[PDB]
């Protein structure tokens, strides 16, 4: 955890190391309780003693509300009085042991002590690798949420009265011995009163300081950082509170007749940002009114103003990396889109009120059956749509939201799938009759759904709203599962896994979507940063042409691991932290030998030992028949999906190894080259390499603004046949390209054209890999499924050129440039 | 209803219970028929523990001759059991507002109706009560998701 | 390479010149043929065709066989294109369950068309060796912007209602005159597979 007995008052993370551990545990062997009783016995094992120390520092405070008494020359005695410092007090030597600790060092020690107490109290999952075998202190970008790079050219000693806004005089040299002590203390106090409860923890790291110096010198000498003291510059590390960071009001003292102390300190601290405001409950309060940004949070502005007021005018605070992370978020085509906070979901609420206005009209309609349930399972209902829901921006493929329609338990459902789905469609015709009869502001048409293969009659009901949203209705009955299982029982041995695939996509479509939307939208108020994480991660899949093959909900469940499994880190409190946790984990998880088992609950219903071991034995039974992961690569299983194959099947292997490979490229990139603008530009840079062919596409009409992405949508057209005029044809292009060349090719494309298709949102690229099965000559078969050419009268090899003419003529006007290997 | 939050000539409330008037059920209870009840303790998705009741009454069919049309004292076991397994299915899903959105048009009663009709047909069946005792926590986060 | 006229199992090698394109800097697509052998009534005088071109419709097949009749001066008329499941959509039959890939069967009008056109494919199979520029060029129909956005176009509602009423109005009456006891017979035949 990067902790040691080094002086943490010199701007470092330490003060508590091996020596204070030995003094503390040797003290706990001689008491430690409130009534001086024994916490740890000499006859305990090392796990029981270690659990006693971590349990003690997790439970018992020793900085503000307590301190510990002990005797070196009789038992240890906890006292419930703290002296606003980490205090470990001896009686025989009268030594405050934790003098080298700061207050935030002990609060961080108590938080990691509680995290490690929860890791030891975890009775299901492994935490040994978390506690003892994972260096969390390698990257401050992963160990902390917000690091601010602070430059302070203080100069020499005589320049300090012109470079320090505070006084470094007599009493400062008495108490705070060196300049890094009083400097780190000053930035800690001004930053703590500046942010306060917007964050969780905070450290001040003096970068580049030294304690080793040659024997020819009296002290440590330096000239770096525009000054001649022992550091280079000041970094501000931050662990952020998700609920209180991006608030528009920094509340101060209340307003009464006579000014108190804290109000004079409040206007003395903020000044022009200190003002009075009437709040909604009738109170009058000094506060600070701020503005959110779509490119940054408020915290950069608060630490910016506070360091540029109460430390030095010469301060240079920069964090442009997190500004680039907010600038790669899709900018919605909305009024006041620039001042929109990172944690605001108001367009989702507009789709929610639109859906409620739909539901109160349709749910009280009179039909031949009373309505059982109407279930929203769209992605926007679980806050996972890559573009935010923009009114009338139907060019984005996240526009139509999937809604299940379930009617009441009735024997009106035939025992054949065509008459069943056509009966559903005729019910949607009667609902369309009532809807067009009396809901003339709503619009509606019908569409096909071939995403369930061979079920050629699923017709979705498409309703366009005056709130600018579009939905689709699809009917689920009780007669479905019996008929599909009957088709499972009916098939011969040759046709079984394809009906496992149609049935598996059926369960992924109608069935698990309800509890999926329930669970994700239910716990969505527990991890508020998760939605820009999954939307940015889907954009990372879209830039590297990986969003098409790997499904969205699988990226949701892969992406949900840093929040539901916080160990050994904390809860991610920034897009940068959790996003590089997802990429970091995909870089260091091996899907062949390691399973991914999730726990989809709220923070402190969970799995027991028997269900967890049931999942792991399903992993063993998986890897018995699939040892190298040829058929099945990703295993993501939990309570709602114990199979692990429901949202992770049908995947070619170079897609998975290309995902893990580009993950290792990203993580090793941030290991080697550090973090700046250019490496983040490389993270969304499509390499377009190691392919058999690359096709360059451009539709002749740009569609970025029609996707609701600011670089405006107005209404739906009169003839809805014109909706196809603004709908992506390249998805049907690459769609049937995947459909014809399933056995012979692996094809990847950018599914979202308005996001990554250039400045106009009109560019695309098809990257194509030939499988290693079809690289050489093979015996000619009547069931070969490959475009070939004869090398003799019996063998054939793949003719690439004829496929190339078929792709170019299949993309007659949009294939502009064709590149090969 | 039950108060949770207050903001300055506004305060927000939450669903605590649902009850029938005394005039409504005492309208129903006629002579020469059988009164069938059921109770179930069942948890929601978010851990609201709530115990609902149930009321069930026997009707006469068309072209009955006899004046009572009672049950068999084993069909009542066959009636209480079908209601008991149905009520545990519909609870623990999509927190109580959608369950409140099912209680208002009483969709629950048709599900009771169709399944248990194969045993013995029925009449008026309603829900008659729901009350809660195990609210987990304060939890402002999910509260403001219903607001406009 | 050029001197190949037929495979081991008798498939006539049929070459195809491929047209040029903007993004491309003369290639030959290869479709193979055989006389189909089945006593089926709808499969008589058909050609078992392996590795067909992209978007193979009855129009461009009548175009190709029309070029065959124009070249060798014979008479051969094409009736119907059979089993052309290019994307795998009509592979798995599910409706009989719930109650040869990249091949086709080219149906002609009679036996003289498959005989004389079979001999015309016998002579056309040697033009890979003899005259490579005198081969028949295959011209693909090209799906435009409008053709790919046909898949997003709205369904025609009234013909759907016609297909509902005319679909149920025949099959529910055949079912209605083959009613209840036969239904018990078949479902409890899934009975004798349900115990045994």
């Amino acid at each position: 955890r990067g902790f040691s007995s080094n002086m943490s008052h010199s701007g470092s993370l330490g003060g508590f190391g091996t020596f204070e551990f030995t003094i503390l545990m040797a003290a706990l062997l001689n008491g430690g309780g409130i009534n001086s009783n024994k916490i740890l016995l000499h006859g305990f094992s090392s796990y029981q003693l270690f659990k006693g120390v971590i349990k003690y520092l997790a439970t018992m405070d020793l900085c503000h509300d307590g301190h510990l008494q002990f005797h070196s020359n009789p038992a240890s005695k906890y006292i419930d009085e703290g002296f606003q410092t980490p205090t470990l007090f001896d009686k025989s030597t009268k030594v405050n042991i934790l003098t080298k600790m700061t207050v935030s060092s002990y609060q961080i020690l108590k938080e990691y002590a509680g995290e490690t107490l929860r890791m030891l109290n975890n009775v299901v999952q492994d935490q040994f690798s978390n506690i003892f075998l994972t260096n969390i202190s390698r990257f401050d970008n992963l160990k902390y949420d917000l690091c601010y790079d602070v430059q302070l050219p203080l100069g020499k000693y005589n320049n300090l009265e012109t470079s320090l806004a505070a006084t470094f005089g007599s009493m400062e040299r008495v108490k705070f011995i060196t300049l890094e002590n009083f400097l780190a203390h000053k930035i800690t106090n001004v930053a703590r009163y500046a942010l306060g409860d917007r964050i969780k923890y905070i450290q001040i790291e003096m970068v580049g300081q030294k304690s080793d110096f040659p024997i020819t010198k009296r002290k440590v000498y330096s000239n770096t950082g525009g000054n001649h003291f022992n550091f280079d510059f000041v970094r501000v590390k931050l662990i952020v509170n998700p609920s209180e960071c991006d608030k528009l009001v920094t509340k101060g003292p209340a307003h009464s007749e006579t000014m108190s102390t804290e109000a004079a300190v409040f206007k003395n601290f903020w000044g022009i940002k200190s003002s009075l405001r009437r709040f909604k409950d009738g109170s009058i309060t000094h506060c600070c009114v701020w503005s959110t940004s779509s490119s940054e949070p408020i915290i950069s502005s608060i630490v910016n103003f506070a360091l540029q007021k109460h430390v030095s005018k010469k301060a240079q605070i920069s964090n442009e990396t997190i500004k680039k992370f907010h600038n790669f978020l899709p900018l919605p085509n909305l009024p006041s889109s620039a001042k929109t906070s990172v944690l605001n979901l108001s367009s989702f609420f507009n789709l929610k009120k639109s859906f409620d206005d739909l539901y109160k009209i349709i749910f009280q309609m009179k039909l031949p059956l009373s309505v059982k349930s109407i279930l929203p399972v769209g992605s926007a209902f679980r806050y996972t749509s890559l573009c935010q829901p923009v009114p009338f921006a139907y060019s984005d493929p996240d526009f139509f939201q999937d809604v299940i329609l379930e009617f009441e338990t009735s024997p009106k459902w035939p025992d054949e799938i065509t008459s069943l789905e056509k009966a559903k469609t005729a019910f949607l015709l009667k609902i369309q009759e009532e809807l067009s009869a009396n809901s003339s502001t709503y619009r509606s048409f019908f569409s096909r759904d071939e995403s369930i293969p061979y079920n050629l009659e699923i017709v979705t009901l498409n309703i366009l709203t005056p709130e600018g949203y579009g939905f689709k209705f699809r009917v689920l009955t009780e007669r479905d599962e019996i008929l599909y299982l009957r088709a499972i029982a009916n098939a011969r041995n040759e046709l079984k896994p394809e009906l496992e695939a149609t049935f598996l996509k059926f369960t992924a479509k109608y069935l698990a979507s309800v509890r999926h939307t329930r669970t994700l939208e239910n716990i969505s108020h527990s991890y508020q940063f998760y939605s820009p994480v999954v939307r940015l991660f889907k954009r990372w899949l879209d830039t590297h042409l990986l969003l098409g093959h790997i499904t969205d909900e699988l990226a949701e469940l892969i992406a949900i691991k840093p929040f539901v499994d916080p160990a050994p880190y904390f809860i991610p409190g920034s897009l940068e932290n959790g996003f590089l946790k997802v990429l970091k984990f995909i870089s260091q998880w091996n899907w062949k030998d390691d399973p991914l088992i999730l726990d989809l609950v709220k923070p402190e219903e969970r799995l027991t030992l028997a269900q967890y071991k049931g999942i792991q034995m399903n992993f063993t039974n998986l890897r018995n028949s699939d040892p190298n992961g040829t058929h099945l690569q990703f295993f993501v299983a939990s309570k709602n999906d114990p199979s692990g194959i429901l949202y992770s099947s049908g995947i070619p292997l170079p897609i998975a190894t290309r995902l893990t490979a580009l993950a290792k490229v990203a993580v090793n990139l941030l290991q080697t080259h550090g973090l700046n603008q250019q490496t983040i530009n490389l993270l969304f840079t499509p390499g377009l390499k190691d392919y058999d062919f690359v096709v360059d596409l451009r539709t002749p009409i740009g569609l970025k603004s029609s996707c609701g992405i600011l670089s405006a949508p107005s209404n739906f057209p009169e003839n809805l046949n014109d909706l196809s005029e603004k709908m992506d044809p390249t998805y049907q292009l690459v769609k049937y390209l995947n459909l014809k060349y399933k056995n012979s090719l692996i094809l990847s494309s950018r599914k979202y054209i308005g996001v990554n298709g250039g400045e106009k949102g009109d560019k695309n690229v098809i990257t194509g890999l030939i499988k290693p099965l079809f690289k050489g000559a093979h015996k000619f078969r009547v069931n070969l499924d490959c475009n070939v050419k004869p090398v003799d009268d019996e063998n054939v090899i793949l003719n690439k050129e004829a496929i190339f003419h078929e792709i170019a003529a299949f993309g007659n006007d949009m294939v502009i440039n064709f590149e090969t290997d | 209803l039950r108060v949770d939050e207050v903001q300055g000539k506004n305060l927000l409330t939450n669903f605590h219970g649902m009850d029938f008037t005394t005039d409504k059920l005492r309208s129903m209870v006629r002579k020469w028929q059988t009164l069938i009840e059921a109770n179930v303790t069942v948890k929601t998705s978010d851990d609201y523990v709530l115990r609902i009741f149930a009321i069930a009454f026997t009707r006469k069919q068309a072209n009955q001759v006899k004046r009572h049309s009672y049950a068999q004292s084993s069909h009542i076991r066959a009636i209480r059991k079908v209601i008991s397994e149905i009520l545990t299915k519909e609870v623990q899903g999509s927190t109580l507002a959608q369950l409140t959105s099912k209680l208002i048009p009483e969709v629950i009663n048709k599900e009771i109706e169709n399944a248990t009709k194969d045993i013995f047909p029925l009449q008026n069946i309603h829900v008659r009560k729901v009350k809660l005792l195990k609210q987990p926590k304060f939890d402002v986060g999910a509260l403001m998701a219903l607001h406009g | 390479i050029e001197d190949i006229s037929a495979m081991k199992n008798g498939f006539i090698v049929v070459p195809f010149k491929l047209p040029d394109h903007k993004a491309l800097p003369a290639s030959l697509h290869f479709m193979f043929a055989k006389r189909h052998q089945s006593s089926n009534s709808n499969e008589s005088d058909c050609l078992f065709l392996v590795n067909l071109p992209l978007l193979s419709n009855i129009e461009h097949m009548k175009k190709f066989v029309g070029q065959l009749c124009g070249k060798y001066d014979t008479v051969s008329h094409v009736e119907e294109l059979l089993y052309n499941d290019e994307f795998g959509l009509h592979e798995v039959d599910l409706s009989a369950l719930t109650s040869p890939r990249n091949t086709a069967l080219l149906k002609f009008v009679d036996a003289a068309s498959i005989n004389n056109c079979w001999n015309a494919l016998k002579k056309y199979s040697n033009l890979h060796a003899k005259h490579p520029n005198e081969l028949f060029e295959w011209t693909y129909t090209t799906p435009s912007f409008t053709t790919f956005v046909n898949f997003y176009k709205p369904l025609d509602i009234d013909y759907l209602k016609e297909d509902i009423h005319t679909h149920m109005a025949i099959f529910e009456q055949r079912e209605a005159q083959a009613q209840e006891d036969v239904q018990s017979s078949i479902v409890d035949e899934d009975g004798f597979t349900l115990v045994v």
